[PDB]
C-alpha cells in the first residue's frame, strides 16, 4: 500500500 | 459518556500513558472523552486524538483486508464452499471499522470543525474528515458509495484550499494532507494521473521552500517529502 | 453467552480466521464460545484456545509492565507529584488482565479439566491453569498472594507428575510445561536454583530421547529445548 | 524476560 500519515 | 466523570487533564494524561503502553483503543476512548468536554484542542491534543484513532482504524483496515482476500478466494472457480462464516466475520470487522469512522466523523461534526478557525486546526480536522471518509470508501459497495467518495473529496479539497492560502508549502500538515489526498486520487477515485501530479507538485514546491527553515523544521518537512517520493516511485 | 447461537464448527472456523487477521480478542471470544458448547476439545482446538488467550494476556502483561514501571518511577525520591492517574490506569489494566485470567481459569474449572483423561489433554490444561495463576501472581500484592502462588505451583506440579509418568521426555507439551514451571520458580517463587536444575535436567533428558524421533518430531522438540537453553544462558 | 510457551 502507499504511504499516508 | 463513560468518561464524563473524569477531568479533562486526567483524560489527556491517561491518553499519553495509553500510548506508552501501546493501548490505542484506551487512548482513543480517553481522547474522545477529552473532546466531549467541549473545549477546543491544542496542537498536542489534536495529534493525540489522531494518533489514537489512526492506530485503531489501521488495525481494523489490516484485518478487513486479510478477511476480504480470503473471501475473494473462496468465491473463485473451483473453491470449496465453506459456508457463510467468512462473509459474516468480514462483515463483523467491517461494521466495527465503520463504527470507529462514524465516531471520529461525529467528533469532527460535534463540534471540532465548526470551532476551528486557525489554519493549523482547521486544515488538520478537514484532513481527518477526508481520511475517515476515505476509510469508509475503502469498504463501501452500496448505493451511497459515490456520496461517501464525494464527502472525502470535498473535505480534502476544503483543506487543500485553506492550506494553499494560509500555510507555507513545507508545513507538515499541508504536506501530509497532500500525501493523503494524492493517495485518495490513486486508490479511491481511480485518478492515478491526478495522484502523481499532486505528489510531484507538492514535493517540488516544498523543496523550493526548505531554505527558509530551521534544522528541526527541515527534518519534519523532509520526512513527509520522502513519503511523497516513495509513492511517486511506487506509481511510476 | 453471546456465542450461544453460533454453531460450534462456525466458532472454530472463525477463530482460525481471527488468528489470520491477528484479531486475538475475537479469537479468544470465539474459542470461549466453543468451549461453552460443553464438548471436549481436540488437540487442534486446545491449541487455538491457548494461542488466543496467550496473545490477549501477553499484550495486557506488556502494558501492565510499562505502567508499573512509570508508577515506580513516580514514587522515587525527587519525582514530581502527578496525581492518582498513573495508579488508576495501571489498576484499570490490571483489573482487565485479572478478568481474562479468571475467565480462562473458569473455563478450565467448568469443565475442561474434569473431563480431560488423556495425558495430552490433561497435562495441557493443568499447564494452562499454572500459567494463568502465574499471571495473576505477577500482579498480586495482597492477602491472597501466597495462595495464588501456591495454586500455580499445585497445578504445575500435578501436570509435571502426569507428564513424567505418561509422556516421553521429548514430548513438546512436557517440555513447554517444564520450561514454564522453571520460569515460575525463577520469577515467582524466588527459587532460581530450582529453576536452573529443572531446565537443565529437562534439557538433558530430552537430548537423550531425540534418537527415537522422526525428523518432524525432532524439529518440534529441539525448538523447545533451545528455549530451555536460552533461559539457562540468561540465568548462568 | 525469560522464554515461556
Ligand atoms: C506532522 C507529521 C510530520 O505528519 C503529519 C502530517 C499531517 C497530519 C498528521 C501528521 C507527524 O507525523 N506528527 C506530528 C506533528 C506535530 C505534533 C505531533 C505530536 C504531538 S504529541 C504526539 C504523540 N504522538 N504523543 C505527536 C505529531
Ligand atoms: C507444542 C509447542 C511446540 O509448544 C508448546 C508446548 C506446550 C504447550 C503449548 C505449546 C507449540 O508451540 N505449538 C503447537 C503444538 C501442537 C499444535 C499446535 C497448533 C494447532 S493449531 C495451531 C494454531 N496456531 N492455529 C497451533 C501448536
Ligand atoms: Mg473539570
Ligand atoms: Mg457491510
Ligand atoms: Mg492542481
Ligand atoms: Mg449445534
Ligand atoms: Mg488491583
Ligand atoms: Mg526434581
Amino acid at each position: 500500500f502507499p504511504a499516508t500519515v | 459518556g463513560a468518561m464524563g466523570s473524569m477531568e479533562r487533564a486526567s483524560l489527556i494524561q491517561k491518553a499519553k500513558l495509553a500510548e506508552q503502553a501501546e493501548r490505542y483503543e484506551d487512548m482513543a476512548a480517553f481522547m474522545k472523552g477529552a473532546v466531549e468536554k467541549g473545549e477546543e484542542l491544542s496542537c498536542e491534543e489534536r495529534n493525540l486524538l489522531s494518533v489514537a484513532y489512526k492506530n485503531v482504524v489501521g488495525g481494523q483496515r489490516a484485518a478487513w483486508r486479510v478477511l476480504s482476500s480470503i473471501e475473494q478466494k473462496s468465491n473463485e472457480e473451483g473453491s470449496e464452499e465453506k459456508g457463510p462464516e467468512v462473509r459474516e466475520y468480514r462483515e463483523k470487522v467491517e461494521t466495527e471499522l465503520q463504527g470507529v469512522c462514524d465516531t471520529v466523523l461525529g467528533l469532527l461534526d460535534s463540534h471540532l470543525i465548526k470551532e476551528a478557525g486557525d489554519a493549523e486546526s482547521r486544515v488538520f480536522y478537514l484532513k481527518m474528515k477526508g481520511d475517515y471518509y476515505r476509510y469508509l470508501a475503502e469498504v463501501a459497495t452500496g448505493d451511497d458509495k459515490k456520496r461517501i467518495i464525494d464527502s472525502a473529496r470535498s473535505a480534502y479539497q476544503e483543506a487543500m484550499d485553506i492550506s494553499k492560502k494560509e500555510m507555507p508549502p513545507t508545513n507538515p500538515i499541508r504536506l501530509g494532507l497532500a500525501l493523503n489526498f494524492s493517495v485518495f486520487h490513486y486508490e479511491i477515485a481511480n485518478s492515478p494521473e491526478e495522484a502523481i501530479s499532486l505528489a510531484k507538485t507538492t514535493f517540488d514546491e516544498a523543496m523550493a521552500d526548505l531554505h527558509t527553515l530551521s534544522e528541526d523544521s527541515y527534518k519534519d518537512s523532509t520526512l513527509i517529502m520522502q513519503l511523497l517520493r516513495d509513492n511517486l516511485t511506487l506509481w511510476t
